[PDB]
């Protein structure tokens, strides 16, 4: 069934969000074993010390420090795109909408996960957000690469939709 | 991470506001740890 | 007896009035007007604290921190000048920068007592305007003479005085009876109001704070409940906080309030106070110049919300609604509408709410509502309250407040029948009728409407008729003057172009538009011309007798819509009559919206 059918409200509400994450519970022997090992390790008390008390020495942050750092960055920085990022974003958006149009005209039904301008500003906001945490007043195509990868990973799992197939 | 950081807002000469916050939705089956993520975000954000 | 400090301060303020010549000619102009036109203007002028600051810092600080010692001298000096220059005593008002003395009811504390302050907030409740007896006059029948007496109280002077509680005289000094002469006595108006902290500034979840303000004479009815107001006055205390006599109780303190002297209404979004700007000769010249260009309509249309791509016809319609037509009142007592209404049905990412919020931000008087946000008594003012004097009264609603303005409704299709029947009368008769227990009245609700709606199936469908896509009563659609349908069809070139536009944004100004609209609405009232009569008649006949399937029905409301649109376009043109071009433009817009 289409993702629109799976939800219990008007499908236009999905048009408001920037990123969507349909997480499925697939059964797998090795993954089940790994998650079980992780959970019993947490309950026993090793994960309380291991990793958490060793990654705090260089490769992990405290919760209070992270909170303060978020406040700092929010107050201080406000990035802005660069022309290369702008043109790349424009081209990607046009290609995505072209593909969706072709799929829709190939059939008589409309997709349940539409693509609109909101997604354009969503990618814009995502790239600027990635730029901000580095405190860089300017964002280059390296940020747009990651932004598009995140978008494809999250929102463009609308390929599970029926017209989108093709 | 991108959500907590947030985008950049723009105020235009005509009065229109281009928002800079990010919205995210989580579809999934039961028992995928998508409520603990919300709880952690609540505990780690300055205002939540 | 005379005081030397008082006289020195009077002399210094007279020097101040001498160095600056604007207030002098202001007083002269008020006196000239009152002499020539006899309406009577009140004897008052406004002073700038900034100029006082450059002139004499000591006197500035004295007025700011010790008004009770420095202001009466200034009023006496002003009165002396006024009495000397002409062929009631005068009062003063203060403007400029108050520095640290600009506060709100929450941040007004006991350390500001006896000093001049300026507070901001929302008016919550006023009082009945009452007369106060100042001088009585009497008559003795046995002797044929007239007498009088004067009365005073603690709030008529800034400095403390020894009380003199005079009694009301019924007899003469020789025992004879007296008769009251109500026509020869003197009464002064009086009111009391309450000011609270603004809803858009007070902390959330916390109970608010408020302060009382006392007004007298010529500042008695300058605001109504719900307004945003700025009041400048003296924060003062009165009486004895239980000190006199034993008065074992210690919980109460000293009564405090503000003896106001300046009241300024402030305009905000979604409020009942309308915005007005002062028009200078430079502005008038520029407006009257731009009136003579041929693409003036195009420029004014493209100026609206330049951040949105396209929707040119909706921009034109919004401009036409902003300008408006003319309403007619026949001697018989009939009324003919003159407002314009707009509706928008479109796809769920077509920037409907952006244009709606633009209209909210730009109109001089607008109120924003949403589908289920306000209902029942919240729209027609159908709620009843009562005074502590006993009487029951009404308080205005969304559309009652927005009389002579515009109302923005979002999620229009989410309403119900109970309020749609209510809004029928507003949209056609432009009146609100209430009949409850102890009330029978009729309120004026002359307002225009702009709304946005969603299609039934989430997205507009071209394989079905419009009736299956809009799903709204026909009688309701007949009351909307224009209905627009907007759809987003994927197109490589259009998507590209809108992409570069949205990227440009992310990396004529409004004030001149507001001035233009205000001048045009206030000054111009065109008349109908035979040419436009023929054009509109032909167009109405053709539309009524055509086989095309429309987005809305055709009635006499369409003919009246044609007249209204033509008159509004002529109003844009600053012309005193309607020509053929305005009628043709109205017909073209109506045909485009319909087809
Ligand atoms: N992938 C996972 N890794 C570690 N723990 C998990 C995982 N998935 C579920 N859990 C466990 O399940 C609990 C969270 O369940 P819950 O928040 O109810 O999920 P949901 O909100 O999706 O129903 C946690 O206490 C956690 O220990
Ligand atoms: N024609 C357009 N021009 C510019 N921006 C647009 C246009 N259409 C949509 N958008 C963008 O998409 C968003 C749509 O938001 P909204 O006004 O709520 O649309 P709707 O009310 O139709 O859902 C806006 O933030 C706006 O920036
Ligand atoms: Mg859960
Ligand atoms: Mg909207």
């Amino acid at each position: 069934k289409s993702p629109g059918d799976n939800i219990d409200f008007q499908t236009t509400i999905l048009s408001r969000f920037d990123m969507i994450f349909i997480v499925k519970d697939d059964h797998n022997e090795e993954r089940d074993i790994s998650i079980a090992n992780h959970v019993i390790n947490i309950h026993t008390g090793n994960a309380n010390a291991m990793q958490n008390q060793q990654e705090e020495n260089g490769s992990e942050i405290s919760i209070e420090k992270m909170k303060r750092y978020i406040t700092y960055c929010r107050l201080k920085c406000a990035p802005r795109l660069s022309p290369q990022a702008a043109e790349k974003l424009s081209s990607n958006f046009v290609t995505i909408r072209k593909q969706l149009l072709i799929n829709e005209l190939e059939s008589t039904e409309r997709s349940s996960i539409p693509i609109t301008i909101r997604q354009l500003e969503a990618i814009i906001r995502i790239t600027e957000s990635l730029a901000k945490l580095e405190l860089s007043p300017i964002a280059q195509e390296r940020h747009v690469d990651e932004a598009i990868r995140l978008f494809q990973a999250s929102t463009m799992d609308a390929a599970s939709q029926d017209p989108i197939g093709g | 991470v991108c959500l907590l950081m947030g985008g950049s807002k723009k105020i235009l000469p005509d009065g229109m506001r281009l928002r800079g916050d990010i919205n995210v939705l989580l579809l999934g089956d039961p028992g995928t740890a998508k409520s603990q993520l919300l709880k952690f975000v609540e505990k780690v954000s300055p205002i939540a | 007896a005379p005081d030397a400090v008082f006289g020195d301060r009077v002399r210094r303020f007279q020097e101040f009035l001498d160095t600056f010549t604007s207030y002098r000619d202001s007083v002269r102009s008020i006196q000239v007007y009152n002499s020539n036109n006899a309406n009577i203007l009140p004897h008052r002028i406004i002073i700038s604290l900034d100029d006082l600051r450059e002139f004499d810092r000591s006197f500035w600080s004295g007025i700011l921190v010790e008004p009770a010692y420095f202001i009466p001298p200034a009023e006496k000096a002003l009165t002396d000048l006024a009495d000397s220059m002409d062929d009631h005593p005068w009062k003063l008002s203060f403007k400029g920068s108050f520095g640290a003395h600009a506060l709100s009811p929450r941040t007004l504390t006991a350390q500001h007592l006896n000093k001049l302050v300026s507070v901001e907030g929302i008016v919550t409740k006023t009082s009945l305007v009452r007369p106060k007896l100042i001088r009585s006059v009497h008559y003795a029948a046995k002797t044929g003479r007239f007498h009088y007496r004067d009365y005073t109280d603690a709030t008529t002077t800034l400095t403390t005085r020894i009380p003199t509680p005079a009694i009301y005289p019924t007899e003469d000094t020789e025992g004879n009876k007296l008769t009251t002469e109500y026509g020869y006595s003197t009464f002064i108006d009086h009111q009391r109001i309450t000011v609270q902290e603004m809803p858009e500034m007070a902390p959330a979840g916390q109970l608010p704070r408020s302060i009382d303000v006392i007004l007298d004479d010529d500042l008695v009815d300058k605001t109504k409940p719900g307004d945003r107001v700025n009041v400048v006055g003296v924060f003062k205390s009165l009486g004895a906080g239980g000190m006199n006599q034993s008065n074992s109780n210690t919980l109460i303190g000293f009564k405090t309030l503000i003896l106001g002297n300046t009241v300024y209404p402030l305009h905000a979004r979604s409020t009942g106070v309308a915005a007005r700007q002062m028009l200078t000769d430079f502005d008038i010249r520029n407006i009257n110049k731009l009136s003579k260009k041929k693409d003036i309509f195009d420029i004014l249309s493209q100026s609206l919300a330049p951040s949105i791509y396209g929707h040119d016809h909706i921009k034109k319609a919004i401009l036409l609604m902003l300008m408006g037509g003319v309403e007619k009142n026949l001697e018989n007592g009939s009324h003919l509408r003159g407002d314009i209404n707009i509706l928008m049905v479109g796809d769920p990412s077509t920037a409907k709410s952006q244009l709606l919020r633009f209209v909210l931000n730009t109109a001089s008087l607008a109120i924003a509502t949403t589908g289920r946000g306000s209902s029942g008594v919240g729209l027609t003012a159908a709620v009843t309250t009562d005074r502590e004097t006993g009487e029951r009264r009404l308080e205005a609603g969304a559309m009652v407040l927005a009389d002579r303005g515009v109302v923005c409704i979002d999620e229009f299709d989410k309403m119900t029948d109970v309020d749609r029947v209510a809004i029928h009368e507003v949209m056609e008769q432009q009146t609100v009728t209430i009949a409850k227990a102890g009330i029978h009245t009729t309120l004026n609700a002359r307002c225009s409407v702009i709304a946005a709606a969603n299609p039934v199936f989430g997205q507009y469908d071209v394989n079905r008729d419009p009736h299956q896509n809009i799903a709204l009563p026909d009688s309701l659609l007949s009351r909307f003057d224009l209905l627009f349908v907007v759809t987003d069809d994927i197109n490589e070139i259009r998507d590209r172009s809108i992409s570069e536009h949205v990227l440009r944004t992310h990396r004529v100004t409004i004030p001149f538009l507001r001035k233009y609209v205000q001048y045009a609405k206030e000054r111009v009232i065109p008349q109908l011309t035979q040419e436009a009569i023929n054009v509109i008649v032909k167009n109405y006949t053709d539309l009524r007798n055509d086989d095309n399937t429309k987005k809305s029905p055709i009635t006499a409301r369409t003919l009246e819509t044609l007249i209204r649109l033509a008159t509004a376009h002529a109003k844009v043109r600053l012309s005193k009559t309607v020509n053929k071009v305005d009628a043709k433009v109205a017909a073209n817009l109506l045909r485009f919206a319909l087809l």
